[PDB]
RNA sequence: UUCGAUGGUAGGAUAGAGGCCUACCAUGGUUUUAACGGGUAACGGGGAAUUAGGGUUCGAUUCCGGAGAGGGAGCCUGAGAAACGGCUACCACAUCCAAGGAAGGCAGCAGGCGCGCAAAUUACCCAAUCCCGACACGGGGAGGUAGUGACAAGAAAUAACAAUGCAGGGUCUUGUAAUUGGAAUGAGUACAAUGUAAAUACCUUAACGAGGAACAAUUGGAGGGCAAGUCUGGUGCCAGCAGCCGCGGUAAUUCCAGCUCCAAUAGCGUAUAUUAAAGUUGUUGCAGUUAAAAAGCUCGUAGUUGAACU
RNA sequence: AACCAGGACUUUUACCUUGAAAAAAUUAGAGUGUUCAAAGCAGGCAAGUUUUGCUC
């Protein structure tokens, strides 16, 4: 409702922001097998206990 | 192909038609296909019939093999066969030739322009060439 | 043709979706049964809840009522035959105690798994398919066929195929090739 | 609309014809004739879903045109002919009748009664006058009409015909203790007797009916066809013989049935 | 309080039938405004031409340029307006291009911050979205 | 209420009742229990969706009934038509034209243009259902059979069999395995037998038929609601997200790139209309002193409610 | 006369129960092994003669 904007601006990070290469990764099979292999590393093998909090997205 | 039985249920004589029908099973374990000529025989073999007056369809396999099932018909004077069976099933089983039909669509064009043609036509084409020779 | 083919929706989602206590529950329910996803479990939790809502109805009424004695005979007969209801307690009251585990244990899947032959339950899912199993006199291949109260004596092996001989071939004969 | 309708539709066909929802979107539209197209049963459906002499159309029209089935001793080559109750149909190339009469739950089921039994068929007349000349006349619920009847005879008799003489053989009235089977409504098939008469001006009327195993019920007049009078049926009734067993005595009895048999 | 009468079913239909119209929902889908009032005709999704691009400042407590389009509808020829949701594509959405429109969310209302939008690109071209953003699909000659 | 609105008498017309029409006679008929008028983004119903109960929304659509064949009007044949794949007249379209003229109607089956967010072959067959006819045989774009689609529904394939240092756990047992070998191999490739009017598909079935590109499963999210990041590089209240709160002024868990995980899975997401939420339409079952709302007070008609006893 | 029995007995209802009468498809639901299922209204005997049929 402005009568106020400059065009020229628009897309400023998007034409700078560098681009990055990605390493190639070998196949995971999806589906019902990720959902076994999710279920039989479920609760035995594990690291995060000690404290319950149970990160499934580890940082550092 | 080694050992396989056949076994009919639901017999029933027709007198109206002159035939006599029933559902026929055939057990066939043994990893083995069956084609429609050697039940046939079979059911020619059985009822002490000529085997020509026989008509078998259906005859659908069940899963993994085993069982399966389909309808037959026998015939007494054979030309009841031949005055009865519907003509599909004729040639399917090669005892009547197979008409030699146009197209339904071109039979539909076909007598479209009949219908427009009035008369004959053979009169009607000599007074056109009379007018336009 | 003249009349519509009759048609219904055979699982139903839960509301709440992202709850702790029942996605843990569905979760180790998948793996001890073997269900490839979640849908298995929502055709036995709507049959179940259909059986309950025709107890519940039928509970409304009261005793001796013909309509409820016919209708309560015929679901417990139908249970009972099916294996899910237990051949004592037959009152229209223990329907409702049965649980998902009561469906679930008359599966295909448990039964071969209690009758050996099995060494594991997803070996059970990835032996169905080869068409390995017969039921009676039939050899079937889904993992939800449900055996009924004489299929316990007739879960028996397929004639053909590696297990039971009769030239296996196939991988076998590629190994023999060289 | 705009004119008579001459195609029915499956699901639109009556349900006692006991029609597969599908295989087919049409039904067979009985022809006019001597029964109502609600109150009959077609030729073709007689033929082939009853007692399956024949599989298709082209084959049960084949059977007609032989002029072989034959229908109160006269034979019939319309395919959908309006057969309804207590009809005689005459196979003579086999040499078996049928009476149709409606089974223990109201459908056509099919009876067979011998060479003799099957040469009669009894009527309920629908009215009785005077016609041309001052001669008397009657006509029955087939769309029958016999000259010169008997003066006893009034309306809602049963009388009974000859099939190829006609004229009447024996008339039965309409009162207490007479048997009575019923032809409509929710108790049709069921067989007893008059037992109650009620009187209703210019409504339907109330007759209540006792069956052989002692249960009673009441039906409207129209849907009342006398067969016979006390312990002797004038017709030879089917399996069941109208006696309506609930769904628990159905149940236990196919459960008794069930095992070696 | 309200009657409570085993003839008074006349009285308590009238009263709720004259009560019901104070409720906005029952007033929006009676009054028929999402045909007559709504830039759609009760529509799903639409097409318009595209006539300009504004960068409509953000109320508080925000500020941006959000690079939105105006637009005019094909089968109305009024005026609208549109968000565009990838970033940095306004030299790729140019006008006139037969864009394809759809709601917001809110079912008409203003979205966020910038008052006076109620439509999002959805196709643009006949190439449709997500495409351009990533280089997967190029957009048509014309 | 004229040029028929209410009723009576008589007549005409209809197949028949009738203000259907005509001549006369009286002023009658409906209506706050909503007559009349207007909108309908309204064909009606069986029914469908949501589902404690009660309720709310939808029904263009496999069945039944009604109207229609661009718009009205008129009529012949015929038992039955105000028929339109019958005709006549007018209007709006479009049409060959020797400019004298003939003339036409796909809201029937395929197919075409345009409006469009939105919807398929100018295919095969009367074999099954039934219909029509002079009729055991003919015809039926009714109907059946097939072909293309992202979605309306139901069943499961993407695998598992071991050695493997170690985290271990406990000599029993899972894990990634820059690793391999043998196992169970199913889709496809292709002649058979069934299937079918003939074919497609389906069950059986000559045989060939996986080692990593194997024959790579994706859609949204990871601050909360609602599940999963103070992990790393780039911009820095800008670009932008953002359904709402809210984040972005160099330590950005919310911006865009890598990685991991989360919910679903041949499905995920988005928009709109509706339902539950909404005890925010309350009959069940709202609220009115101060949040929205007791009329300034009184009389009192329709309406509602109406002490006890036979 | 009335004493017994039989036909009608609501002055007129609302209300409740029950019955007759009344489309199918749909829904609930009975039975039945489309290999389970959405389905469908079919079906079943009998494993020693492969049964000129029987039974729901």
């Amino acid at each position: 409702g402005k009568v106020h904007g400059s065009l020229a601006r628009a897309g400023k990070v998007k034409s700078q922001t560098p681009k990055v290469e990605k390493q190639e990764k070998p196949k995971q099979p999806k589906g019902r097998a990720y959902k076994r292999l999710l279920y039989v590393r479920r609760f035995v093998n594990v690291t995060n206990m000690v404290g319950g909090k149970r990160r499934m997205n580890p940082s550092s | 192909s080694e050992a396989v039985t056949i076994r009919t249920r639901k017999f029933m004589t027709n007198r109206l038609l002159q035939r006599k029908q029933m559902v026929v099973d055939i057990l066939h374990p043994g990893k083995a296909n069956i084609s429609k000529n050697d039940l046939r025989e079979k059911l020619g073999q059985m009822y002490k019939t000529d085997a020509s007056a026989v008509q078998a369809f259906g005859l659908r396999t069940h899963y993994g093999g085993g069982r399966t099932t389909g309808f037959a018909l026998i015939y007494d004077d054979v030309e009841a066969m031949k005055k009865f069976e519907p003509h599909y099933r004729l040639v399917r089983v090669g005892h009547a030739e197979p008409i030699q039909k146009v197209a339904r669509q071109q039979r539909k064009q076909r007598k479209n322009r009949g219908k427009k043609v009035f008369g004959t036509g053979k009169r009607l084409a000599k007074r056109k060439s009379k007018q336009q020779d | 043709p003249s009349a519509p083919r009759k048609q219904s929706k055979t699982y139903k989602v839960p509301r709440r979706p992202f709850e702790s206590a029942r996605l843990d529950a569905e979760l180790k329910l998948a793996g001890e049964y073997g269900l490839r996803n979640k849908h298995e479990i929502w055709r036995v939790a709507l049959t179940l809840s259909k059986i309950r809502r025709a107890a519940r109805e039928l509970l409304t009424l009261d005793e001796k009522d013909p309509k409820r004695l016919f209708e309560g005979n015929a679901i417990i007969r139908r249970l009972v035959r099916l294996g899910i209801l237990d051949e004592s307690r037959m009152k229209l009251d223990y329907v409702l105690a049965l649980r998902i585990e009561d469906f679930l244990e008359r599966r295909l899947q448990t039964q071969v798994f209690k009758l050996g032959l099995a060494k594991s339950i997803h070996h059970a899912r990835v032996l169905i398919f080869q068409r390995h199993i017969r039921v009676g006199k039939q050899i079937v291949n889904v993992p939800s066929f449900v055996v009924r109260l004489d299929a316990q004596k007739h879960i028996d092996f397929a004639l053909s195929s590696p297990y039971g001989g009769g030239r296996p071939g196939r991988c076998k004969r590629k190994r023999l090739r060289s | 609309v705009r004119g008579p309708k001459k195609h029915l539709k499956r699901v639109a066909a009556p349900h006692h014809w006991l029609l597969d929802k599908l295989s087919g979107t049409y039904a067979p539209k009985p022809s006019p004739g001597p029964h109502k197209a609600r109150e009959c049963l077609p030729l073709i459906v007689f033929l082939r879903n009853r007692l399956k002499y024949a599989l298709n159309g082209r084959e049960v029209k084949a059977i007609l045109m032989q002029r072989l089935i034959k229908v109160d001793g006269k034979v019939r080559t319309d395919s959908t002919f309006p057969t309804g109750f207590m009809d005689v149909i005459s196979v003579d190339k086999t040499g078996e009748h049928f009476r149709l009469v409606y089974d223990i739950k109201g459908r056509f089921t099919v009876h067979r009664i011998t060479a003799e039994e099957a040469k009669y068929k009894l009527c309920k007349v629908k009215r009785v006058q005077l016609g041309a000349k001052g001669v008397p006349f009657l006509v029955t619920h087939d769309g029958r009409t016999i000259r010169y009847p008997d003066p006893l005879i009034k309306v809602n008799d049963t009388i009974k015909l000859n099939l190829e003489t006609n004229k009447i053989e024996s008339f039965i009235k309409f009162d207490t203790s007479a048997q009575v089977m019923v032809t409509g409504g929710r108790n049709m098939g069921r067989v007893g007797t008059i037992v109650h008469r009620e009187h209703h001006l210019g409504s339907f009327e109330i007759i209540h009916v006792k069956d052989a195993l002692d249960r009673e019920f009441a039906t409207r007049l129209s849907n009342v066809f006398v067969i016979g009078e006390t312990g002797k049926s004038w017709i030879s009734l089917p399996k069941g013989k109208g006696v309506k067993l609930s769904i628990t005595e159905e149940r236990d009895r196919r459960r008794a049935l069930k095992g070696l048999a | 309080g309200k009657p409570a009468g085993l003839n008074a079913a006349r009285k308590l239909r009238n009263h709720r039938r004259e009560e019901r119209w104070a409720d906005a929902h029952y007033k929006k889908r009676l009054l028929g405004t999402a045909y007559k009032s709504s830039p759609f005709g009760g529509s799903s999704h639409a097409k318009g031409i595209v006539v300009e691009k504004i960068g409509v400042e953000a109320k508080q407590p925000n500020s941006a340029i959000r690079k939105c389009v105006r637009v005019q509808l094909i089968k109305n020829g009024k005026k609208v307006t549109a968000f565009v949701p990838h970033d940095g594509c306004l030299n790729f959405v140019d006008e006139n291009d037969e864009v394809l429109l759809s709601g917001f969310g809110r079912k008409g209302k203003a979205k966020g911050d910038i008052p006076g939008v109620r439509f999002k690109v959805v196709k643009v071209a006949g190439v449709g979205l997500s495409a351009l953003f990533h280089e997967k699909k190029e957009k048509p000659r014309a």
